[PDB]
């Protein structure tokens, strides 16, 4: 099938700072992938973003009321919606799984890579640092980053190359907002 | 700090609507238009909050008539095929015999049309397979998922093989034990 | 509760 496809977009935006404090709303309009026209509550009207939007500036910039429901929205359905979501959006709190397990960069050389696999948390951000015998280790740190599984959880890989010797205990440390202290995990030559 | 985005949209010829939230890049629900029903992302939304499905209906027969408008107006401009990268990956560290998911991650792409198969030692699997609807990214392109419950073994690979018209020929993505 | 939609309007012809 080598029919032509159109598509057409559209994404109304609620941006929140601090709560709802701060709300700014976004109202854009897109053919394909190019925004033509979007009316941004900073403004309070629609604005063409490209050539292709100006008749839809103009025409809906001619309804008053379709602007006064616009205008309102911040408050009608930006500040609306989070109420109603928030306490499992917002406010959802998932602490990780942390596993440290040994691999490989090359398949023939002997164990010198040190995984620690982040595993089911939410929100996105994390910090995930590693220690040999209490010291931090910055250098040889490699990750995924940040990976959505699609499902309201996130998982991240962070590995530290290293030959490890005899003696040496390996901590993998992860902070997160659904923990009120570190989350360590020992690895023992 | 916090975006909830109300994404829609309609593609021809394939008469495709669909009609979505998103919290911070994840879904909330978006409304199986054939059967006029809110799907929740989570089961335990639905009981936290409700959304009239009648609704997208209405939001999704104005982008039909709008894009017809604009097919017109760009003198019939089509979309230019994005092929998707592909990411098969692992819900947990594997271990064997333990349950797990595979996930295959479909980044990047436009039109939102896919085929994608689940592959077991080069065989199709259907079995508790699941899937999420198209997602928006913020540059206006897509991203969707799909899984497959699976019991680690040495005996068993698996790929994810997804088909879409940017690309020349299907796109298979390896997972197998270690 | 329940949430809201914003609706779309159609461009002009
Ligand atoms: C479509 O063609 C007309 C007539 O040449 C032109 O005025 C208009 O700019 C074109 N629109 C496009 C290419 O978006
Ligand atoms: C999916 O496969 C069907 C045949 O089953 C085909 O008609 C369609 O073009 C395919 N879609 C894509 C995006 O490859």
């Amino acid at each position: 099938d080598t029919r032509p496809r159109f598509l057409e977009q559209v994404k109304h935006e609620c941006h929140f700072f601090n709560g709802t404090e701060r709300v700014r709303f976004l109202d854009r309009y897109f053919y394909h992938q190019e925004e033509y026209v979007r009316f941004d509550s900073d403004v309070g009207e629609y604005r063409a973003v490209t050539e292709l939007g100006r008749p839809d500036a103009e025409y809906w910039n001619s309804q008053k009321d379709l602007l006064e429901q616009r205008r309102a929205a911040v408050d009608t359905y930006c500040r609306h919606n989070y109420g109603v979501v928030e306490s499992f959006t917002v406010q959802r709190r998932v602490y990780p799984e942390v596993t440290v397990y040994p691999a490989k960069t090359q398949p023939l050389q002997h164990h010198n890579l040190l995984v620690c696999s982040v595993n089911g948390f939410y929100p996105g951000s994390i910090e995930v640092r590693w220690f040999r015998n209490g010291q931090e280790e910055k250098t040889g740190v490699v990750s995924t980053g940040l990976i959505q599984n699609g499902d309201w959880t996130f998982q991240t890989l962070v590995m530290l190359e290293t030959v490890p010797r005899s003696g040496e205990v390996y901590t993998c440390q992860v902070e997160h907002p659904s923990l009120t202290s570190p989350l360590t995990v020992e690895w023992r030559a | 700090e916090h975006v909830i985005i109300q994404a829609e949209f309609y593609l021809n010829p394939d008469q495709s609507g669909e009609f979505m939230f998103d919290f911070d890049g994840d879904e909330i629900f978006h409304v199986d238009m054939a059967k006029k029903e809110t799907v929740w992302r989570l089961e335990e939304f639905g009981r936290f909050a409700s959304f009239e499905a009648q609704g997208a209906l209405a939001n999704i027969a104005v982008d039909k008539a709008n894009l017809e408008i604009m097919t017109k107006r760009s003198n019939y401009t089509p979309i230019t095929n994005v092929p998707p990268e592909v990411t098969v990956l692992t819900n947990s560290p594997v271990e064997l015999r333990e349950p797990n998911v595979l996930i295959c991650f479909i980044d990047k792409f436009t039109p939102p049309v896919v085929n994608v198969t689940w592959l077991r030692n080069g065989k199709p699997v259907t079995t508790g397979v699941s899937e999420t609807v198209f997602l928006p990214r913020e540059d206006h392109l897509f991203r969707k998922f799909h899984y497959l419950p699976f019991l680690p073994s040495t005996e068993d690979v698996y790929d994810c093989r997804v088909e879409h018209w940017g690309l020349d020929e299907p796109l298979l993505k390896h997972w197998e034990f270690d | 509760e329940t949430v809201c939609p914003r609706t779309t309007q159609q461009s002009p012809e």
